[PDB]
């Protein structure tokens, strides 16, 4: 009888404790590995795919589901106009849920690095534009005007020539890690706002549509890194599974 | 093309003529990692069986170490203080009484899904770190790191945590830094039906490996909120004792 | 030396450090791990411009612009069954230039009001082709594919379709709409052949996933300003080296419109999308009479 | 008798979209059809926030 | 795009472990997968024994996080927490 | 090796001989352990002479006795964010010229019965100046600061302030005098901008704190019979590499005095406190449009 | 199964024991420690740093609170006058309380070591005079006279010239701890009396004030150490935290 | 379930059984139950001699 | 969770037994040692006088 | 306020009874012209 002492902890069950347990099936190997293609190895190599950013989350009926996925864009008035707006922040309660790292990040408290937010513009050949993609950094509410958002962080995006380009939204934050973006006290580890603004307009020839529609893609960047692994609010069921 | 981019033979000499003094006297338990790595009540938890606090078997306990006095004004006298934490819960019966009743301490991140019920299907605990044990064991010991966003946890933070007019009814956000909100500590009688124990769940908690950075001075008033500096005002004490007169002891 | 290698970890090119007491390795602690093929990489981005400057498969060819906008899926190239991962003893059966080449399926609609259409595969060509023949009269089927979906549209048309291949894309119901029902999906719906199936909720893709999230897998966009046709070249992804090629779907190729087709009066209403797919690599093992499934 | 499972050693290999639908029905994908939630929370304009 | 190509950045020294996301960080969190009731006037198991069939898609957290992939190999750690509906331990 | 380094004391210059039976430095022990900075060092005993030689800082100098009545915040001298410290990506601006210079807050009247003022940093500096400009029009900064409080009397004047930094000072409430109300500090008593705050209970600091203990932080004294002026240079303290300028004060500076101002009737009543403040390697991040708070 | 014996103490929580715990997250690592200035590192630390003390602890309310800081000095009648008195343990409940010495003292149950006092004279320039500050080693009581203190540890004070000196308190004592004195028993471990004498006078021209305050900053040598970590008493709290 | 605390000189002696100098955030206390075997702790050489 | 049998003799104090328990106060040096005339070492020594 | 925005000195006259205030050589153009009051107070050094 070697002596020894329990300390506090004993006969308890951490549920993410890594231990040791007796094998059930003493000489069991397993059926050989065979190579399948497409292996995961980490979440964030997940969070770095580009995955369809939910920008114009105003319809809600199944009929109209589907216009979630893209936003209008359409000719202006030409006086600077607001196309659309949307959080920055991966994890909040919002546009971002309909992306895979809006999802991988409801699975953690924290995250870190910069966010690409690509703008794929699938109107005609012959629609061409400009639009003022502008991130605003904390701090600054929602750009009254194209020119109150012009001051952050922005890219000029010329649709009628390259038809799809990507907004970085950089790491700008006092602290090292953001927790989750919330309405209320946690609205501190906001990551600001992302604002589409015509940057001259939607111009179009005859026979062209004169509405057309962006596709935002939203993902993260290679400096991306997602923190203490949680349970995920995006959904909830209050009933069993049957 | 710019340039411009041990006493021996004030340290007792200056003052007394001094002998010379060995001092082995070690430093050793006035360090951080021996003045904080001593467990302390943080949080009781109650579960009643008619009481109105926790009727339904479940609690969800804000992580706020600021409610008990002791360690409230241990860990104050630094602003800045990065540690890793060693929780224990000890579990008993408003009595005293050891019963056989089995509970699930879950730690419950934020953005996690705090538990509505004690039936509540948060309690699968697939992602958050849970404890099962029953009030027979020995108190459930776990090892909590350093989880804060920040490099230090901040018992004081002179500002606000979101931005925009600060109000009279937002003034409650005044010192609320979410760096150091971590989520509740969510607490159940694991099974459908109601427990048949009053249960009381004491959260002793030591912090290993403490880094802190800035002295402040400590609480000489009476602590009245948690995360708050609050102190009754009508009624201000002085740091210590009084005297009749000066000349006097 | 004293344990037997039986984690779930083994033959893995990663040393996990762990801490065991017993006699097997999968008792032992999960402990630590001592371009992207996910983000769709390109014939470009995977290294595989030699085999993709032109596309000709069997007797087959298509006229497509290449490598920089030729997706490899999950950056694999297709190949035959290797000797360690193969378990079947029999030499399976390489005809390589008659069930390896493109078959052109069906030419789908695009409308306005389009929802979106899915093609399982292989059944898409389980009835048609050498390749059909090989895979009724065999058991064991294993093959990666080539999907093309074309898609021509006018200059001035609009509208961006989401080409993506869904890897064991099960379909679920409605349940009965109010979720009480336990329904399943009949064998016309998950298995539809040639001619697909038109998605009834592509939000969810009729398997409660969302469409957003699709792109994680082999993906490609048939922007109709930019490219009128999406190749995606895709392995065999399956947890077994073979599988049959009657009951078993591999992947389900998503054609679904994420921005609405639009253009003005006077254009050709017409817009068809067709489905071209070719058989990589294929290898058929388990002969017997042929079954239609 | 309550079971929780711990898996270790683990290898997944391909990611699919996540679940935005309510789970019905185990080892099964089916879904409130006349039901169907967005995928997050909704906004009553796109101008705003 | 690396933060390069949009705008000025300065160099940042990223100590940022990814080790978190890894499958057994993210994986190995014991999760409920199954719950077994054995009551006395019920009739779910009134004979005192159950038959659990193996099916860890009865839970939708756990449920959920493994059908983020399709084929995912991987060894369990199966806890089995026993007690009473009222949550009572008692001797049996 | 076989462990992860994850425990809160690595990077750490001191060795932690611990016990740990776990995957996790977090879980071992908290084991053994293997002029002063808190003592308000000197420019002499902070080896810093050659910077405070003659105090200019920007277009701005202040004529003060040198050296060795000069504090160094913590024994720290301020600096830039090094590239591990900071976390932003973007480049900071460092304007260092029109930013770090000596600003003039106010000249608070000290008085016999004065019980002593608090001003919060940045927020003095947050609407004036190149400084204010940056610090609205940015989200992240970061800042050092050599404040000089000025405070002039006559060699027949007596009294002392402890013009002292207080990191992180919170503002608590009377709670309502009962201690039973839980009332918070307005806005303009917590950010009371370049103008201060008067305290109501300088005792407690209006914080539950002695004022007696207040000398751990980075003090002096302006004793007026020895000095008419108190130079604390103060680094950037924090949990952050950067932070807000708006919503968050690193530190408070105290003036109160300990010793109430006397003087015989004759001299000159108007005693004021003059508060000068230069920021020292001032550091904005994060710019989108300008915002008052 | 490893032969073992259990030895009195399993099951046991030591609040002190210092032990091996289950870590509740695997593999996560923390945000790295940014570079903070005025680390602590030992208490002993906060110990040597000159702390305000309250040898005028006469005042009690509130209006008055900020007089405990400083003591008055004025001038006298030249008879070796007593300015104040205060007893020169740190962990006594009295004067020290209000020093950082004495609040880390009452943690901690053995002192040992020198200790700092710094009298300093906030009275006008033209204020001169010398105070003789004793410090009487345990043993001997109040002393009567001036006479009397100067028998024990004494410095002579010039607060026209230096306005501000320190009375090192020297460590004399039988033990080589002290634990802290309190009025009984355990006065056995006084540090002894610390009294201010007139040595002169307080001498103003015409327009100086005929009343001076002095300040006295309490605190620790390098040679202090304080041992056996305990609850403190010097605060206590009949209240719950709401 | 009991309480022992070793209550040094000048910490503060509980005046009742919910005192809150049971918190023990400095002083040594051990937690057991009496169907624990008896609690055991190493107490040093303590005395200022 | 490395396999063990406890075998008899566990839980039980005796008061004889000479092993290893918890510390109270964690980093805690004693009282340095100063020298004391006539210390005793072993009990033969008072029975030799 | 307005004014310790620009270039200023803080002159402690109790101690040093005389301070010099360096205007700094600060002007668009490499030379100035006499400022007046009017088209050639472009010319204008500045207030002190
Ligand atoms: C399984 C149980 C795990 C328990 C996890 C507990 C997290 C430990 C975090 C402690 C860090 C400080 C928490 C809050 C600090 C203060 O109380 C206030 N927020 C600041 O006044
Ligand atoms: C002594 C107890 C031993 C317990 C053995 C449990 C076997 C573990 C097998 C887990 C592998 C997945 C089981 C079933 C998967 C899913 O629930 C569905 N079949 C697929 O939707």
């Amino acid at each position: 009888g070697f002596p020894t002492e329990l300390k506090p902890g004993t006969n308890q069950f951490l549920t993410t404790d890594d231990g040791v347990s007796a094998p059930i099936l003493p000489n069991f190997h397993p059926t050989p590995c065979i190579h399948i293609p497409g292996e995961v190895r980490n979440l964030l190599e997940l969070c770095q795919v580009e995955t369809i950013l939910e920008v114009n989350n105003v319809p809600t009926n199944a009929t109209s589901l589907m216009e979630r996925l893209r936003f209008p864009v359409s000719a202006q008035a030409g006086k600077g106009e607001l196309c659309a707006v949307f959080r920055a922040d991966p994890g909040r309660d919002g546009p971002w849920q309909s992306t895979m790292l809006g999802q991988l990040c409801g699975y953690y408290t924290q995250w870190s690095g910069s966010l690409e937010v690509t703008f794929m513009f699938t109107g005609s050949f012959m629609a061409t534009g400009k639009m003022l993609i502008a991130y605003t950094p904390p701090g600054g509410p929602l750009p009254k005007d194209r020119a109150t958002a012009m001051l952050g962080t922005h890219v000029i995006w010329d649709f009628g020539l390259q038809s799809s380009v990507t907004l970085v939204i950089p790491w700008i934050s006092n602290t090292h890690y953001r927790a989750h973006a919330r309405d209320g006290v946690f609205d501190y580890y906001t990551t600001g706002l992302v604002s589409i603004w015509y940057q001259t307009n939607y111009v179009v020839p005859i026979g062209a549509p004169n509405t057309a529609y962006i596709i935002a893609l939203a993902a993260a960047q290679k400096n991306f890194t997602m923190k203490l692994c949680k349970d995920t609010s995006h959904i909830l069921q209050t009933a069993s599974i049957q | 093309r710019v340039a411009d981019m041990n006493t021996q033979v004030t340290s007792d000499e200056s003052m007394i003529e001094t002998r010379c003094v060995l001092n082995s006297h070690s430093t050793a338990e006035t360090t951080l990692d021996s003045f904080f790595s001593r467990a302390g009540l943080v949080g009781e938890i109650d579960l009643p069986l008619e009481g109105t606090t926790n009727p339904n078997g479940y609690a969800n306990w804000d992580i706020d170490i600021t409610g008990y006095a002791q360690m409230r004004r241990k860990v104050e006298l630094f602003t800045y203080m990065r540690f890793d934490a060693e929780f224990t819960f000890v579990a008993c019966t408003p009595t005293g009484q050891v019963v056989p009743q089995l509970l699930q301490y879950m730690f419950v991140p934020p953005g996690a899904p705090k538990p509505e019920s004690r039936e509540s299907l948060a309690w699968q605990t697939a992602t958050n770190p849970s404890v099962f044990v029953k009030l027979t064991d020995p108190p459930a010991q776990v090892s909590v790191p350093f989880m804060s966003p920040a490099s230090a946890y901040q018992w004081f933070y002179d500002g606000y945590p979101t931005f925009g007019e600060h109000k009279q009814e937002k003034d409650l956000e005044y010192g609320a830094c979410p760096n150091n909100m971590m989520g509740t500590f969510s607490v159940r009688t694991v099974g459908s039906s109601k427990s048949k124990y009053a249960l009381v769940v004491r959260i002793y908690m030591r912090m290993k490996h403490v880094r802190a950075w800035i002295p402040r001075p400590m609480r000489n008033q009476n602590y009245l909120f948690k995360a708050n500096p609050n102190y009754a005002g009508d009624s201000i004490k002085p740091t210590g004792t009084s005297r009749n007169a000066i000349t006097t002891l | 030396s004293h344990e037997n290698s039986n984690s779930a970890t083994e033959g893995s090119t990663i040393n996990y450090t762990t801490i065991n007491y017993y006699k097997d390795s999968y008792a032992a602690t999960a402990g630590k791990q001592s371009a992207a093929p996910l983000k769709s990489p390109s014939a470009e981005a995977c290294g595989y411009s030699d085999r993709v400057a032109q596309l000709t498969i069997g007797n087959s060819t298509i006229t497509t612009q290449a490598a920089a906008n030729i997706i490899v899926g999950y950056g694999e190239w297709p190949s035959y069954c290797s000797d360690d991962d193969a378990t079947a003893v029999d030499k399976p059966t390489r005809p390589d230039v008659s069930v390896n080449r493109f078959y052109t399926l069906d030419t789908k609609l695009w409308e306005k009001s389009s929802k979106g259409w899915y093609w399982k595969f292989p059944d898409v060509l389980t009835e048609t082709g050498v390749f059909g023949q090989n895979a009724q009269f065999h058991y064991l089927y294993r093959s990666g594919f080539c999907i093309h979906v074309q898609c021509n549209a006018s200059k001035f048309h609009q509208g961006a379709l989401l080409v993506a291949i869904l890897p064991e894309y099960v379909i679920g119901t409605v349940a009965g709409g109010t979720g009480t029902e336990d329904s399943h999906p009949p064998y016309i719906q998950t298995q539809p052949g040639a001619d697909g199936f038109e998605l009834q909720h592509p939000y969810v893709l009729d398997a409660g996933i969302p469409i957003s999230q699709l792109t994680v897998c082999p993906h490609q966009w048939i922007n109709l300003r930019t490219n009128n046709c999406a190749t995606i070249i895709v392995p065999y992804m399956n947890t077994l080296p073979f599988d049959s090629a009657l009951n078993h779907c591999n992947f389900g190729l998503l054609v679904v419109p994420i921005s609405p087709l639009d253009f003005d009066q006077g254009a050709t209403p017409v817009i068809p999308i067709t489905i071209t797919l070719a058989p990589m690599c294929s290898e058929f093992a388990g002969l017997r009479q042929a079954v239609t499934q």
